[PDB]
Formats: structure tokens, C-alpha cells, sequence
């Protein structure tokens, strides 16, 4: 219901309030009601890979549509990039086949380029990604890609902007019903 | 001012 | 207050009925203020003993009393137990050092007889231990031992039990407002 | 000397008849005269792969010619499959780069081409590699390539067989000296 | 025959002589015939645990008689040792359990003190380890230690010292074989 979906935002705001922070963004990736960009931006920065896919998959598959399948790939970009800079090249290579795979099938030279990645032994020898910095300033250069793509996003393109309330609104809705457990 | 195909840069 | 608190239960109520299953446990844990036992049994079962140390952070730290200790020791022991049976002793020795030397320091010839179970080639030949099973089974004969520490540990004794009431009661409430207070 | 060179072979001979089993090979590598073809064969088989290639060295590097260029090289493939094979594959990739890179420069796209043999789910879905059977024949049928290319190696060809002579034939010219 | 072995001794001369270093140690080790000293010590030094072990086994098993089991001990502590140094714990347990863990039978309690060496932050923690200074001087200090093993164990002390001869013997006798007549065939 509509009914629902308010609820969840009241919820969302108490939670904020009650600095109950992991509480909040499992309840906004469940939901799917709201993508929270700022903690989104966080995440991306830390490398925490497996959780940004997690919050991302409450939102859209990696096949959805055109936008959210560069979003994936491009972070699963990254993860390999970095796996290849600290030289486990053991985890690139599970990164690569796991991760990497399922966009061979669109792009089968890309993947083909990306595999070859592998022997470099810099991988800023290939001239497209010879400006590739360091962790830090490839996370927030790729950051800045995302933001565009998932606000370019249809499927989150209603999603971003939190609806503005009064300050605890559910505790003063809440505070009706006592003036109206039970 | 976007341009969303796949590749290293 | 207790005012937001039994907010948090409406909420837990709401989240359950809306198949929320992940936000349900994580409002669980950091408010503190109800212990899933139904999910706590099915993680041991499943062995995922990050999920059941991180779980429990929400209401004890391992060293609060002694119920609490038992409870974090044990966990960590049975880890300890299934690296060895993998075989994989370097991950066991990890488990011995980062989780389980904390122990030491209470019971030093423990430590040591743990310690030990890496150079036995299978560790069933201590007699103590003569009686692990399987994986399945040792984690089943664990968590009955684990059920008996929590409902006896005080810090718990007082949030194992959900107070009962109508379903949808934070549905019923918001549907209140709407009607209330404004005609 | 040639005087030494012969000097060895009588040593060589004393060495295989005591069965000192190492060390006949430690001085066939070291001295370079003569090469076992029966031991390589031997460890070929047997996939003790860094020795046979330090075996090898004693011979002949790398880059010394066309023929031992490619003996490196097919040793260094199969014990690439083979890590392949078995799903080690960071063993796998390692090879690719420590062992194989160095043909990269002669062969680019057929070295492209063996890298991404590593996101395949089994090798053989290249139809160039759908052949290839198990560890013990691919070894085998791999062996014989070898045998044709040492055979041919000029660096090879004046040391491949042991010259015949009478048994012990050391212990008969100690004997001349004792008398 | 004490002929055939003492042609070994010729041949290892002129092997040394050639610069065929690794054949000289290969022959010594298989032969048992003699025990390279200068050679021991240099690998030991260089922490080469796989050729030490082998160049021992040579001439001894690890359960021969006291003193080599002590030296087959004393190397494999150390090698457990310097795995807990650079904090492969890994490869300490690996060690622990294939390589020490034959002297348990032995000394079944000095067993269970190395094994708890894994818990501790740094295992010189233990009074008897407090003096392990660097990898440089415990290899070093403890290679005093095995020459003297050595020297003392009987299926050793006769084959330490190489037997002095003119130099290039064999080649010489070769040539008085080739007075007496290629050198294959007469």
C-alpha cells in the first residue's frame, strides 16, 4: 500500500534519530524505498565491495537495464584494478571469473582486454588506464561516475530525495494515539 | 554528457 | 525513555509482518532490547559464528560476568574445533591467538590443552573431546548448552520473551492518526 | 683438455655402476658431454618440472637457438595445463607471468591467446587444446616433440650417446697404476 | 671394496679441481665417504633446511644413535623458530607437526612447552628463548653446537678429514695408463 510505504519513512526518520545507523540502511535497502546517497558515497570510499553490492541488489539486478548493468560492472572494475595493485593476483583472478564474467557476453574483446591485464606487470602500462592514481583517488573519481549513473537511473530516479518532516514525527503521531501499548 | 558503454576508461 | 522503547517493538512487530527479516535482527541487536531465540539457534546451526559474536555484541561484551563469558568461549572453541577437522590448522591457530587467548589468563592449563589439539592428528584421541560427532551434532549438543547460559545469564533473563499483542498494532495506531487529532 | 673431457666419461661410467644415482646427472649438467636422454624421459614423465629445466640449463639456455627456444617453451605450456587442470589458479597465472611471459615478445597474440585459457571452465573448450587427455598422456605425447627437437638441436647433437667401452673401465686403469 | 672407495676420493679431488661444486657435495653425500665441514657450515649459515637435512642423510638417519637425533632436533627447532620470526604461523605448525613432532615420543612435556611458543607474542616470552638474538648469530651459535655433535658421533668422526694427495692425482695415473698403452678404448 501507499499507507505502508509512508510508514517506513516515519520508521526511517525515528531510527536516524535513535542513531541506530546499521538498523537504518537494511531497512532502506528492504525496503527499497530510498538510496541513500551519502551512505552509499561512504561505502564506496571504505572498498566495502560486498556490502555495496548488497545495498545496491535491494534496488536493482545486474541486468536490469543499461545504467545499473555499467554501475555493477564499473564497480567490479575497481575491485579487480585493486586486487591487481596489492599484486593478489590470485583474488583478481577469482574476481575476474566470478565478477567480470557475466559482461563478457555483451563485450567479448573487453573481457578479453581486461583478462590480458593479468601479465602487465603494471597494468598502467595499458595507455587507458595509465591515469589510474592510487585507491583513494580512483574510488572517489569512479564515485563520481556512479552518482550520475544512478541518478540517471529510471528506477531510482524517484527514489533519491528524502520526502522533508517535522522533527520525530512518529514519536508525536505515536503521542496522538495516546491522547486519542494500549 | 553521458555515455554509458563499457571500457577501461 | 520507555516511550521509544516500546516504539521499537511496534516497529519489530511492523518489520516481521513486512518480511523484513535482516532489519528485524538489526533492530534487535542494537537496541538491545529483545533476544531472537528462533534466529540465534537457526545461526549456530548454520555456523556463522561472525553473525553470532556480532548478535550478541548488541546486549553482552565477553567479559560482563561469568554466563557471558562461558557463552563467547564455547562459540570460539566449536570455531576452533571445525578449523581443525578441515584440516586447516593455519586458520585454527588464528582462531587459538586472535579469539580464544583472552581465556588464557583464567584458566592457563586450559589454554595449554587446547593449545595442544593442533598437533594431534585427529583430536578425538583426547578423551574429553572423544565424544565430538560431527559437525551437525556438535553444534546441535552446543546449543542446547548455549540455551541453558542465556535464560540463566541476567543481562538476558529479562528479553527472551516477545510481550504479546494485536497484530499490525503499529498499523492500527498510524490508522489512529489519520482519523486523530486533526478533524 | 680434451684429456679431462674423456676423464669424465670414465668417471661417468664409475658413477652409474655404484649406483650414485644423483650425482651421474650433477656431473652430466655441470660438465655439459653428454646428455641422458633416458633420465630427461624419466622426469618428464614424472612432471618434476623445475628439475628438468635445471637439468636443461646445463645444455643450453633459453634464447640460444630456435630448437631449445621451443623446448622451454612446451615444458613451461604443460606445466602451465597442468595447474590448470588441478584449478590452482594462482599457480596458474603465476606460471603465466614468472615462465611464460618471456615468449610474449616473439608470439603477442598466441600469448593473449594462453592467458585467457584462465577464465574458461575447462581448457579444452579451445578447439586448438580439445585433444588434450589426461596429465599422464598429454606428458607422454609431449615427450616425443622433445625427443625430435633435442635430436635436432645443434647443442645437442655431438653429446647424445655415450660412447661404448669395456666395464669399469676406471677400476682397470687404477689397477694399471697399483701394478 | 676399500679400491672403489678410495678411487671416490680421487674423483671428488678432480671434481673440486673442475669447479663442479654441487657434483663434489652430491657424490660426498651419496658415497657417505666423506663429510664436507666448510660446506655444512656454509649452508647452515645460509638457512638451506631441505639441503642440509639431505646432506645429512647422507651419512645418518634421525634415529641412528644420540647425537644425531639431537642434530636432526636442533635443526628443526630452529627452522620452527625462525617461522614464528617472520610470523608465518602457518608454516610454524607445518613444521611443529611433520618435523618435531617424531621427538614427542621422546619428550613427551618439552613437546608441549615448543608447541605453546605459537601463543606468544614473541617466543623469546620464555626465559630458555630469551637469548635468541637475530637469525644471523642463533644459526651461527647453534652451528658451534652441531660441529661438535658431529665430531662426537661415531658414524662420523672417521670421515672428517680429507686425506692429503698430490694434486690432479687422477689425472696423472690416467696418463700412466696411457703410457702403459682416445682414453675410452686403448
Amino acid at each position: 500500500s501507499s499507507l505502508s510505504r509512508e510508514l517506513v519513512f516515519l520508521i526511517l526518520q525515528f531510527l536516524d534519530e535513535e542513531k541506530f545507523k546499521e538498523t537504518v540502511h537494511k531497512l532502506e535497502q528492504e525496503s527499497g524505498f530510498f538510496f541513500n546517497m551519502k551512505y552509499f558515497e561512504e561505502k564506496v570510499h571504505a572498498g566495502e565491495w560486498d556490502e555495496v553490492e548488497k545495498y545496491l541488489s535491494g534496488f536493482t539486478k545486474v541486468d536490469d537495464n543499461r545504467y545499473s548493468m555499467k554501475i555493477f560492472f564499473e564497480i567490479r572494475k575497481q575491485k579487480y584494478l585493486e586486487a591487481l595493485d596489492r599484486h593478489d593476483r590470485a583474488k583478481a583472478v577469482d574476481i575476474l571469473v566470478k565478477d567480470l564474467k557475466v559482461f563478457s557476453t555483451f563485450n567479448e574483446e573487453l573481457y578479453k582486454e581486461i583478462t590480458q591485464l593479468l601479465t602487465l606487470e603494471n597494468f598502467r602500462e595499458n595507455e587507458q588506464l595509465s591515469k589510474y592514481g592510487d585507491t583513494k583517488s580512483a574510488r572517489s573519481i569512479m564515485l563520481i561516475e556512479l552518482k550520475k549513473l544512478i541518478e540517471a537511473n529510471p528506477l531510482f530516479r524517484e527514489k533519491l530525495v528524502f520526502p522533508t518532516l517535522k522533527a520525530s514525527r512518529l514519536r508525536t503521531l505515536i503521542n496522538q494515539s495516546a491522547n486519542w501499548t494500549d | 554528457d553521458n555515455l554509458i558503454y563499457l571500457d577501461l576508461n
